[PDB]
């Protein structure tokens, strides 16, 4: 199902007008509060005195109504950035009269539009309106794909449309809302309408509206062309970015009138349900990360603290993770023990912080598989989950597996180790401290034994999402640095944003490491090679690991292991969003930093421009040891 | 009259002098409960505004943007709801019924006006479009999508079927002439100016015109030329309207949103005012029977006579 309204420019009874689109299966209206043609004078006489009333009366409707079906329309006479001085002082005082009326009667959304260069005064005014009084009400700003400059047919004798293409020139729409946005200062209850036109420009012009928080799509009922039995349908590439629309779950909205008279109305709103009806349907990962979408959370620190019952429930519920780490034993098996040793050869293998003990149970379905023989150590450092695990090995187990209830740094073990497993992997792999568990770990491994997993590698890619940025712009505490929320990281499931560039290689570590000197700080520079006008808003972070040979595990989008869910991407915001202009170079430079006490990250941009170091000394973001 | 309406909405729109005396008025409800539109006949021009002395009447859906006479018994109607309608009169003129309806503007049509011969008309619209009509067969012939926002005002040219100029709010004056395959051209007085509102050919002369800009200067443009001849401060709000008496040497009539009425000189010059509008001045006609006689629609429900010496 689709949530999409009509909009309207004429509305003569409001309670049959009202009817009427919902007879036509319309979820809401986009009218006006006051008539538009309704030219109202506010400083001289006699203008001024107009008597009223000024608009119709809120009885008209249930406030069920307002709050729900009605979203209003600046009326278009008002220009508070008219040449005209007095155009501009009326246009303010019936801009902040029509928004007051619009909060009076408590409307979920009200329209405004961007349809020129300068909006400068528009957004003062409407700034002031959203602090004065205590509102909830969301703007749409209505802000065409292209300028109606630009659309216009060439029928102008002396004033041809210049044929050459501008890359810069085309994307003026957008370079509009940004503008707008800026000077509003990233409000939340500031969001865009998106019109679109009958001719869509190129791809590049398109994609710049990704990371925005497009609320609304507006289609001119004109865009529609006719099939061969006089129904309304679209184009395939209108089509895509339909598709494209309908991820990012926007309202519809309807404009115009019917051009396909024949037909009843609902008929571009029967092939819009049409559309969403045929979606390609979601997939094993998406019916997963459903409600998961562009919502920040904060890092897991499993050292640190203890992971609650219900978490590893969760997590255990991956239907490939045990499946692969069942093969990177069973593998490695056949290899370290020759067939005519199968009764011989008792392998011993150690569960490196084991949970509720599914990788136990993939240990043992892994012999069970290669037939042969193995001991089994469980070592976890969570006392609650070592309560599941004890119940297990006395129910079930027996004396094949050997509890531990410690920390693996610190477990002095009675024999060493044929193969370690384990699973201390986070979003950016390393984030855990898989790299510091596993090496307090390795004195008791045999100087032939296999580390599972053998290696893995954090990745980065630049992201532009104007949505984002202001959801940790939103996680200002009390008590705290007040910019503290830009110098950490976050798990999210990454969905309205753009990605500016090729994931690139961050972070590796090896296991077991035999290097004299160990060593885990790093210190990366990596370089983005970026080809749209954007604007940064900080970078996603993935991870692949190698568990054994060939079998491995991803969540780097271009080799993500499918159907696993079981790792969101990363996020490291940065303090300030940068413009990075179409052909140039992102610069970027991660480091990993420890003491003995705590681990952390710091990062900054280079170029185009410098960035402040963020979370230096780890002063907003730590992960303990 | 039968199926004339009780009573007028407030706020009036248009008023045009039939060339055999009656008086044509369209008025819009732009608050209240019902935004609609009403046209009315007044064979008794003094008895206006008068909902009991008028010849006929009829309600419209949606409010009366723009009108004009078609005709003598044609009226030809700009609604709000995006549609051109043209009504046509009784026999008897006892009746106003509707004759064609089609909607085929998607924002509000604000501007329409007739072409030379009676049978094609032109109209412009906020949805930017301007469409010509085939008034005896109820089509769009052509659809022009040449400005970039909003169109004010669309005025034919007198004489030539072909011709008519058309302002709006990305600040261009087009004259069209339908037979170049460019139908447009860009006429501009100067490169910067306050944005044109309101357009009136000379009747006399088809080479010369006048356009309000929303400053409240009436400039005085030659096509050829291609210069500002002359132009006055003349209002102090947005022009609305310029109107020409019917006069030899004819004198403009000018209307604005300081609620003033102006007629000028030929070369500009203030000649009467008149302020006995208490709201927006909408409209100015000419009366055919006494060339003097000038009548005005406001927003203050004032249908004024005025004598112009
Ligand atoms: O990426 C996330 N967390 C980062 C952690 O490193 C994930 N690991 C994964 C493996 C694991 C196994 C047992 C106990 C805990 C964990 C935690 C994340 C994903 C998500 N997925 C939704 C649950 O279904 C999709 N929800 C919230 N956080
Ligand atoms: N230094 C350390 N010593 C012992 N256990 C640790 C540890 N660091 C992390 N762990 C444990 O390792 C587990 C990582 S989550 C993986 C749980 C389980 N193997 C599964 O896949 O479902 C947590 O239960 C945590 O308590």
């Amino acid at each position: 199902r689709v949530s999409s309204g009509r909009d309207l420019n004429c509305v003569p009874e409001i309670a049959d007008t009202l009817g009427a689109v919902a007879k036509q299966g319309f979820d809401f209206l986009c009218m006006p509060v006051f008539h538009p043609r309704f030219k109202r004078e506010f400083i001289q006489e006699p203008a001024k005195n107009r008597p009223g009333p000024q608009t119709r009366s809120d009885l008209l409707l249930s406030g069920r109504d307002w709050n729900t079906l009605i979203v209003g329309k600046l009326s278009p006479w008002i220009r508070p950035d008219s040449k005209v001085e007095k155009i501009r002082r009326n246009s303010e005082a019936a801009m902040l009269q029509e928004l007051n009326f619009g909060a009076y009667l408590g409307l979920p959304a009200f329209l405004l539009p961007l349809n020129q260069e300068d909006n400068t005064n528009l957004a003062r005014v409407l700034t002031n309106h959203i602090h004065t009084g205590h509102h909830s009400s969301m703007f749409w700003m209505r802000v065409p794909l292209v300028a109606p400059e630009d659309l216009r047919d060439d029928i102008i004798e002396n004033a041809p449309t210049t044929h050459t293409e501008e890359y810069s020139g085309e994307e003026k729409t957008w370079m509009w809302w940004h503008n707008f946005r800026t000077l509003c200062d990233y409000s939340k209850r500031i969001a865009v309408a998106l019109e679109i036109g009958a001719d869509l420009p190129s791809n590049h012009v398109i994609d710049r509206w990704l990371g925005e928080p497009i609320k609304a799509a507006i289609l001119p009922t004109s865009i529609f062309l006719t099939n061969k039995k006089g129904f309304p349908v679209l184009s395939k590439m209108h089509q895509r970015l339909i598709f494209r629309l309908l991820k990012l779950e926007v309202q519809f909205i309807i404009t115009g009138t019917n051009h396909h008279s024949e037909k009843e109305f609902c008929s571009y709103l029967q092939y819009l349900e049409y559309l969403s009806q045929n979606r390609p349907p979601p997939n094993a990962y998406e019916l997963f990360a459903k409600g998961y979408e562009d919502y920040l959370q904060s890092p897991l620190q499993p050292l640190m603290d203890n992971l609650e019952s219900q978490t590893y429930e969760v997590f255990e519920k991956d239907p490939i993770k045990y499946s692969q780490y069942q093969q990177a034993i069973y593998k490695c098996l056949l290899d370290r023990v020759p067939e005519e040793e199968k009764d011989t050869n008792v392998q011993v293998l150690m569960v490196l912080g084991a949970g509720r003990g599914p990788l136990v149970n993939a240990s043992l379905r892994a012999a069970k598989q290669a037939d042969r023989r193995i001991k089994l150590y469980a070592v976890e450092k969570n006392p609650n989950a070592v309560v599941t695990l004890e119940n297990w090995q006395f129910e079930e187990w027996g004396s094949q597996v050997t509890v531990v209830s410690s920390d693996m740094r610190e477990w002095v073990a009675p024999e060493k180790a044929d193969i370690i497993v384990s699973e201390l992997l986070g979003s950016f792999a390393d984030n855990e401290l898989s790299p510091e568990c596993l090496d307090g770990a390795q004195h008791f491994l045999k100087d032939d034994g296999v580390s599972i997993p053998g290696e893995y590698t954090s990745f980065l890619a630049p992201i532009s999402s104007s949505k984002l940025y202001n959801e940790v712009r939103a996680c200002r505490e009390k008590d705290r640095d007040p910019e503290a929320q830009f110098e950490m990281p976050y798990v999210v499931r990454l969905h309205n944003f753009h990605q500016l560039s090729a994931p690139q290689p961050c972070f590796t570590f090896s296991h077991p490491n035999r290097d004299p000197m160990i060593d885990n700080n790093r210190y990366c520079t990596l370089e983005f090679p970026v080809e749209v006008n954007t604007v940064l808003h900080g970078f996603a972070g993935y991870f692949e690991t190698v568990l054994y040979q060939d079998i491995t595990l991803s969540i780097r989008p271009e080799t993500h292991s499918p159907g696993m869910f079981s790792w969101f991407p990363i996020l490291f915001p940065i303090k300030q969003p940068i413009t990075v202009r179409e052909g140039q170079t992102i610069c970027v430079r991660f480091w990993r930093c420890s003491n003995s006490k705590k681990v952390w990250y710091e990062w900054a941009v280079t170029a185009p421009v410098c960035s402040a170091i963020h979370n230096p000394t780890g002063r907003s973001y730590t992960i303990g040891l | 009259p039968p199926n004339a309406p009780a009573c007028m909405e407030r706020q009036l729109e248009a008023a045009r002098y039939r060339s055999d005396g009656a008086l044509l008025l369209g008025a819009s409800s732009l608050s209240g409960r019902c935004w609609a539109g009403s046209l009315w006949l007044f064979k008794d021009p003094c008895a206006a505004p008068n909902e009991g002395f008028c010849s006929a009447g009829v309600q419209t859906e949606a409010g009366v943007a723009d009108l004009t006479w078609v005709g003598e018994r044609g009226i030809l109607v700009a609604s709000d709801s995006g549609a051109v309608e043209l009504w046509e009169l009784d026999e008897n003129e006892t009746l106003i019924v509707s004759k064609f309806c089609k909607y085929e503007h998607d924002d509000i049509v604000s501007t329409v006006s007739v072409l030379s011969s009676g049978t094609q008309a032109v109209s412009g619209s906020k949805d930017i479009c301007i469409k010509v009509w085939d008034l005896a067969q109820q089509v769009v012939l052509s659809s022009y999508r040449a400005h970039a926002a909003q169109v004010t005002c669309v005025a034919a040219s007198p004489h030539k079927d072909s011709v008519f100029l058309s302002c709006s709010e990305d600040n261009r004056i087009l004259l069209w002439d339908t037979r170049c395959p460019k139908p447009a051209s860009q006429i501009g007085c100067s490169a910067p100016g306050y944005l044109p509102t309101s357009l009136a050919w000379h009747p006399q002369q088809s080479e010369v015109f006048v356009f309000g800009d929303e400053n409240g200067t009436v400039s005085l443009v030659d096509t050829k030329s291609t210069s500002c001849v002359l132009s006055s401060a003349v209002h102090s709000q947005c022009v609305t309207g310029l109107v020409f008496s019917p006069h030899s040497v004819p004198f403009l009539a000018s209307l604005s949103e300081d609620c003033s009425l102006a007629v000028l000189d030929s070369s500009l010059s203030e000649l009467f005012r008149s302020q006995a509008h208490r709201d927006f001045v909408r409209d100015a006609t000419w009366s055919p029977l006494n060339h003097s006689l000038l009548t005005t629609v406001g927003w203050d429900h004032q249908v004024v006579h005025h004598v112009v010496p």
